């Protein structure tokens, strides 16, 4: 009898596929702790699930969109435990209802680039930045569509994410380069139009996924070239910053700390940025595009009560 | 007379109305000549003293032989409003209570005694400076308070309304390091009132004026928090004056901007440019034998002042309202959600 | 020792009317605390409160305030339990209301009780609550009738006669008048003396042969007004047929 907390549950089927992202894992877990453990009665349900959503952040931190999928979840919960069933069938209601994320939240990916191929036009060569699979998504059947386009890779110092990008659509048979992560703004001046990926939206339009998208968006705006972002609906979360600075790794970004004998020195500064919403243009999600002053109603509606 | 400005008719300064057609509460005169003899208020204090004076006029009936209730008193209490049109031009807050209070003066049946008469409408009004204004405010401490570090600094400006109780809150109640720096203007030396409260709280004040702004941004500074008087449609914010110069710096030297403020203070109304919808406030008091007497009877001279200009919305990084945060370009879906629904 | 349960079982069986209130709101509806049995806590849920959606400048004003809730469901071995007060009806609210303010009003009368003879409080409670709650209902008019009728005391017994003593003791207004005899007759004794044979037959001192202190005793304050004046007419009557002057304050 398995107890859904850390790894007796969740990081097992993280093995089970390297196409399942972080959320959507997330999303699973959770329901499938209710889908069994539903001890018929209304009260101990949801104090099960919020302490399985808080030990669960409270084992991975720093990978956010683990607490979007989390909060989903209890938005989920709260829409399912309205119409106000008398949890008599709630009890059967809610676990039926259950998979349809897995169901739903599996094959978005996929929805996402039946309206987000209409973006790449004939002959416009593209900077991505970082190891965002709704890219690839969206660029595998860009490519399957027989459209004209050439892509640029950014590296990713130092989440490494940016290597897998040219060992991913090179052999799809896309002409593709890998440009080192500082040298954007000698080439942005050609790029045509610039994708990132999210691992989080924030209450206004936001970036925070990776080093620097802030950098590559501010190398946008004073090129004015547009800066799009392909995300998909399980990304949205409460956590509206309002610096360039999240929550911390583990201390400040700026470490000014002594190096003892030979320990690494290459993760010193921040690792997760923040993007306004000035830089970014559209958005990409389930709900068709997205205008960023759109993102923020749908999660100021949603949020508030 | 090059862009005719100082002719601008949304003030009128006509004085002394010695008509006695209608029974002026004389408290309500107190509160007019203390509204524009000598300006203690912000717009949530014009807010709190108008509705507990309102509270006075309601409580002295005074009601006449044949007329009910009903269909009098929102006449007598709109003479009773043009008082203080004359006195001072009026806020959102002054307009969003009273059309809130003519609504329920509406919903009255013709069938009370004039006893229970204070009984739903003292109680009710004082529902509406409970839930509308105060422990709103208790909101906006409890939602702001989160987005504040320990020992770092605060740039205000000019009086606050509500802020006052969030500096007080995360100096002494919550026990957290922080220097604020109060910064207000002339003529309303209306920041000098909170640096007397919070220093006297015992709080690091550094008092400083609108003048030497630039040195205040060189010295280790973030979070600008700013009162507001309203926020427009738009995202536009209107405040007092010297608001919007330390915003533009602040975005400038990118340093995050707040704004505390609440559901009650929006508006409907729209406007993009400083000088069009504003308040010319009493040219004598721009002298304090003078410097200089008489700017008239010397020709080709004037002296203007304005109380309220415009922040663009590019530069406020964050409204808070008691509902939660929002980006500023978002303020018509509270407008059109929550705003006279709850 | 602090407070305890009412009748002996451990939760709100299912489908009982209790008090509470609510303690903070933020996702899951309320945590609320039951009145009757202080320590333990139970919840309920968002679209339970009312039918409305709550704002949240509304869920502020309503937090700490106590309120009457039906319950639906309980774990008989977890603490994890259910409250409802949509499906409340009208009458109930009253009726579970008295029945809560007379649980408050036999909870005052022991909690000191037990905490100044420095007893276990839970004890001593349930000897009294097993035939008084048992036999008909609890404490209130069941205290109300044994200060008069002493049969409940010796009913069952108590561990210790002191607190015997406290409960017998805790259960179980004056207008002053200082009316001025001014008199300057032959007959005036007579006449006080007459006086004092109707207005004191209601706390009447002499003060010396003109000043009277009179504290007329008042049941609810304002039957007092009826006896004070009485006493006045009484006196204005009695010295016009004597000789002398009386005058009242």
């Amino acid at each position: 009898m398995s107890e859904f907390n850390i790894t007796e549950t969740y990081l097992r089927f993280l093995e089970e596929d390297t196409e399942m992202t972080m959320p959507i894992a997330a999303i699973e877990a959770l329901v499938t702790l209710l889908r069994i453990k539903t001890p018929e009665t209304a009260a101990e349900m949801i104090n099960t699930i919020k302490s399985s959503t808080e030990e669960l952040i409270k084992s991975i931190p720093n990978s956010v969109s683990l607490r979007a999928g989390c909060d989903i979840f209890m938005r989920f919960v709260l829409r399912n435990l309205h119409l106000y069933g008398d949890w008599e069938n709630c009890k059967q209601h809610l676990i039926e209802n259950g998979q349809l994320f897995v169901s739903r939240a599996k094959k978005s990916r996929n929805k996402i680039a039946e309206i987000g191929v209409d973006f790449i036009a004939d002959d416009d060569i593209i900077l991505v930045h970082g190891y965002s699979r709704a890219v690839f998504s969206l660029l595998n059947h860009a490519a399957n569509k027989f459209i004209r386009f050439r892509c640029v890779v950014t590296e990713s110092r130092p989440s490494k994410q940016g290597n897998q990008l040219y060992t991913l659509l090179e052999q799809k048979g896309i002409p593709v380069t890998l440009i080192v992560d500082s040298a954007v703004g000698a080439v942005i001046d050609k790029v045509d139009k610039v994708f990132v990926g999210a691992e989080g939206v924030a209450e206004s339009g936001g970036i925070i996924n990776l080093v620097g998208t802030y950098s590559v968006g501010v190398l946008a705006h004073n090129a004015r070239k547009p800066f799009y972002v392909v995300t998909e609906s399980h990304k949205f979360v409460r956590m509206f910053p309002l610096s360039s600075d999240d929550l911390p790794m583990a201390g400040p970004p700026l470490d000014f700390t002594r190096r003892t004998d030979d320990l690494e020195d290459a993760l010193r500064g921040p690792t997760i940025d923040y993007t306004a919403q000035e830089y970014i243009t559209a958005l990409i999600t389930d709900l068709g595009v997205l205008t960023p002053s759109a993102v923020s109603e749908e999660l100021i509606k949603m949020w508030y009560d | 007379l090059e862009q005719s400005f100082d002719n601008s008719s949304l003030i009128s300064s006509v004085k002394e109305l010695l008509l006695n057609k209608d029974l002026i509460h004389p408290s309500i005169l107190l509160l007019t000549s203390h509204l524009a003899h000598y300006k203690i208020v912000g717009s949530i204090p014009r807010c709190i003293a108008m509705l507990e004076v309102f509270q006075i006029v309601i409580k002295d009936y005074q009601t006449p032989k044949g007329t009910t209730l009903s269909r009098n008193l929102t006449s007598y209490l709109s003479h009773q409003i043009d008082l203080l049109k004359k006195a001072r031009p009026l806020s959102v807050t002054m307009g969003n209570a009273i059309r809130w209070l003519k609504q329920e003066i509406s919903l009255i049946d013709p069938s009370t005694p004039d006893k229970a008469a204070k009984k739903d409408l003292c109680e009710k009004i004082g529902q509406f400076a409970k839930e509308k204004i105060e422990l709103a405010d208790q909101l906006i401490i409890d939602n702001a308070s989160t987005q504040i570090e320990e020992s770092t600094t605060i740039v205000t400006y000019g009086s606050s309304k509500v802020l006052t109780e969030l500096l007080l809150h995360n100096a002494i109640s919550l026990k957290k390091n922080i220097k604020v720096i109060v910064v207000d203007s002339r003529p309303l030396f209306e920041g000098r009132k909170m640096a007397e409260t919070l220093r006297n709280a015992g709080v690091n004040v550094m008092y400083a004026l609108i003048t030497s702004l630039d040195t205040i941004f060189n010295m280790d500074v973030d979070y600008v928090f700013l009162g507001a008087h309203s926020i427009l449609s738009n995202g536009f914010l209107y405040s007092r004056a010297g608001t919007a110069m330390l915003a533009m710096s602040a975005k400038r030297r990118n340093i995050p901007v707040l704004v505390c403020c609440e559901s009650l203070k929006f508006s409907q109304r729209v406007q993009l440019d400083s000088v069009t919808f504003n308040e010319l406030a009493d040219p004598n008091d721009l002298v304090n034998k003078n410097i200089l007497d008489g700017w008239q009877e010397l020709p080709s001279l004037n002296i203007v002042n304005i109380l309220y200009d415009l922040t663009p919305p590019e530069y406020i990084k964050k409204v808070i309202t008691e509902f939660g945060a929002l980006p500023p370009s978002s303020v018509p879906v509270i407008l059109r959600e929550y705003k006279g629904s709850a | 020792t602090s407070h305890c349960r009412f009748y002996e079982n451990k939760y709100p069986e299912i489908d009982d009317i209790v008090m509470v209130n609510v303690q903070q709101i933020a996702e899951m509806g309320a945590y609320v605390k039951l009145l009757e049995y202080d320590n333990i806590e139970g919840m309920i849920l968002l679209s339970e409160l009312s039918r409305r959606r709550i704002r949240s400048i509304q869920k502020l004003i309503r937090v700490g305030k106590n309120d009457v809730a039906v319950v639906l469901r309980v774990d008989k071995e977890k603490g994890y339990i259910d409250l409802s007060k949509r499906r409340v009806s009208s009458e109930d609210i009253i009726k579970c209301e008295e029945k809560y303010q007379k649980s408050k009003t036999v909870h005052s009368i022991l909690r000191y009780c037990a905490e100044k003879f420095q007893i276990p409080l839970e004890e001593l409670y349930k000897t009294i609550a097993w035939p008084l709650s048992r036999k008909f209902g609890h404490a209130y008019e069941a205290f109300k009738l044994s200060i008069i009728d002493e049969t409940v005391w010796e009913g069952i017994e108590p561990p210790s006669k002191d607190v015997l003593d406290e409960l017998k003791n805790y259960i179980s207004v004056k207008i002053r008048a200082d009316v001025e005899v001014s008199c300057f007759s032959y007959e005036g004794i007579d006449a006080i003396k007459d006086a004092l044979k109707s207005a004191e037959d209601v706390k009447v001192k002499l003060v010396a042969a003109p000043l009277y202190v009179l504290t007329t005793q008042a049941l609810d304050k304002q039957k007092g007004i009826e006896q004070l004046e009485s006493a006045i007419e009484k006196i204005t009557e009695v010295i016009t047929k004597y000789g002398g002057v009386c005058n009242i304050t």
